[PDB]
């Protein structure tokens, strides 16, 4: 499937 | 005190690409010049927004202050500003913002800062990728990738930059080379976004704008934005879509 | 007989200044002119319209003679005529309006004048406050303070002319001294009005065009507008708002 | 192979001619060009389409190919292709087509022509009244007629050409003499058409344009447009309505 | 009253 | 409170 991720998925 | 003026392209300019994603935010009146940053209540776009004081026509401080202002509001009244007309903003007390321009005076009661979500931290993102193209051409692409699917995917080699979409019935792909692009590094770089975020992130730009991307794979993508002839800065962060099963 | 040339912006701008708060009108062709004038069905606002003959390329008339007239209908249709149109207004029978522009030729079926709610008399209204600016600034103003209230106070001295707007968390003033007004007698004035009728005034009128305002406390106002190059005069009055208990 | 380079304006112009009456369409490219035709699913409108290969600023072709294009798409993509843009259509294999302009590609599955509705045939209309004036002067009539009735009339002798509209209270009419109109052999003929259908047509058509009339007696008309320069012509047939009781 | 007519009233 | 007054409380 396609999900958003979130932006402090990488700013973590 | 706070008293700087600007014209009403460059103020118009800043709450559009800030309301974009938020309705109340922190403006930093800094030495150097305006400094403003927020996310999305969606937790998937970052907008920071850098103006500096040699753009203004007047700007003085005296000291390094913060506000918190209704963005919805001031949005809602940059649209009775001109774009070739002058507008000054103005703080003497600690709770009201005055704005000016023609015979008019607008005031408007200022948020504790405090009160507002916590600014994000700015990120450090090291990505491949490094495009620099007219913000006006991107705008397009973008606009005719909204046509068919609901996301795009940037990619990026030696080959050069391209944007495409995917239908069930048919698609469209953008792509420029170096000797189009402003300038291009020819990292290689592949990620996935959703079509409504960039095209209300094209709604602060057009042809003549600069338009820097920083791409990755799986990553988030930075698109710094040029605009009012150079006067300001605006960069956007997207968060990108994951495919998955 | 009756057999009058004007242009459409003449045209255009009458019918809009008049269908803004009536449906059906008198129209008076007097001998130095064209006259008419109605109330709202609201008992709030009036028009008063005179466009001297000398406006009219062409005017001919062999008596005084007074028409019913739909004017939903004559709007409707004078979108089709141009700015820059030439129109020809013809009334053979006592029964039909001809129109005519372009290759087209209009008829429609007039009323009978007596079956129309019998026009207000002209007031005699004496105010101490007079001020006399271009309408397109007080067309902004209006617009402006539009996005506040949906009324506004209009305040006049020695100080200058002011319009007023206030939210529970902003306001708005336009202000203008007698260094900016083109006229300006000072006088001391207060009222109150709707920004709704305001602004449905001020779609017959633009940048170059005169506004003279009558003002007084808790009573009428005058918004005497000069339209179409100085050809049209265009009245309206309307009926203040009342603070109470 | 199919590849052919034409105007924005030019392509812009047969899909919406086409698209407002069908969905899919068989598109037939011949040694001397460009053709095309569909009739609605009302069974009330036809629509020919033919652009000379002249028009083409290349238009190559090894063979004469027929395609099933979804106009629909075609059209939705035209949007995003500007009037003084260029762009390319290609048609490699069997199965996709391409449409290029700017730095964007876009493919597209075709359509097995023989799925589509077996287009009509090129009837072969001998009709009395012949007329030849600007696309411009047509369109403007007809809106103006659209004010008035949801049909009008076509008629025609040696008064000249006329539309006209009626209603329950007015009523609107065009007329030109030959003097007026650019061709005309006042021959008789009234026929009574729906507004709908015709504002449709003149939504492909403007000022400078050539409109050619062919019209009879209580049978279908035949308006035959010339734009986009002379580079296109987009013929629209349309029935009659009928009174009766 | 009035009725539309079809096109293949006449191509036919 | 805020009421709107008629046009004839003034030409009466």
């Amino acid at each position: 499937k396609t999900t958003q991720s979130t932006l402090d998925s990488f700013f973590k | 005190m706070i008293d700087v003026i600007m014209t009403g392209e460059l103020l118009k300019t800043v709450t559009r690409a800030i309301v974009a994603l938020v309705s109340e935010a922190r403006i930093h009146f800094l030495e150097k010049g305006l400094h403003s940053r927020a996310v999305d209540p969606a937790n998937v776009a970052m907008v920071i927004v850098d103006i500096p004081k040699d753009s203004f026509e007047v700007y003085n401080i005296d000291e390094e202050k913060t506000i918190g202002v209704d963005m919805d509001r001031i949005f809602d009244i940059s649209k009775s500003i001109s774009t070739k007309d002058l507008v000054e903003l103005i703080v003497e007390d600690e709770s009201t913002l005055k704005v000016k321009f023609g015979s008019v005076e607008y005031k408007v009661a200022l948020i504790d800062p405090s009160a507002i979500r916590k600014e994000p931290r700015i990120p450090e993102l090291e990505l491949p990728a490094k495009i620099v193209m007219d913000a006006g051409e991107f705008k397009k692409a973008i606009a005719a990738a909204d046509k068919i699917s609901d996301q795009v995917i940037f990619r990026s080699d030696k080959e050069g930059f391209r944007i495409e979409a995917k239908g069930d019935v048919d698609s469209i792909v953008f792509h420029m080379t170096e000797t189009e692009l402003i300038e291009f590094n020819g990292g290689e770089a592949r990620s996935m976004f959703s079509v409504d975020y960039l095209k209300e992130f094209c709604k602060v730009a057009g042809s003549g704008d600069l338009l820097t991307i920083h791409l990755g794979t799986n990553y988030p993508v930075r698109l710094v934005f040029e605009l009012v002839g150079g006067r300001a800065k605006v960069e956007y962060i997207l968060a990108p879509r994951i495919e998955s099963e």
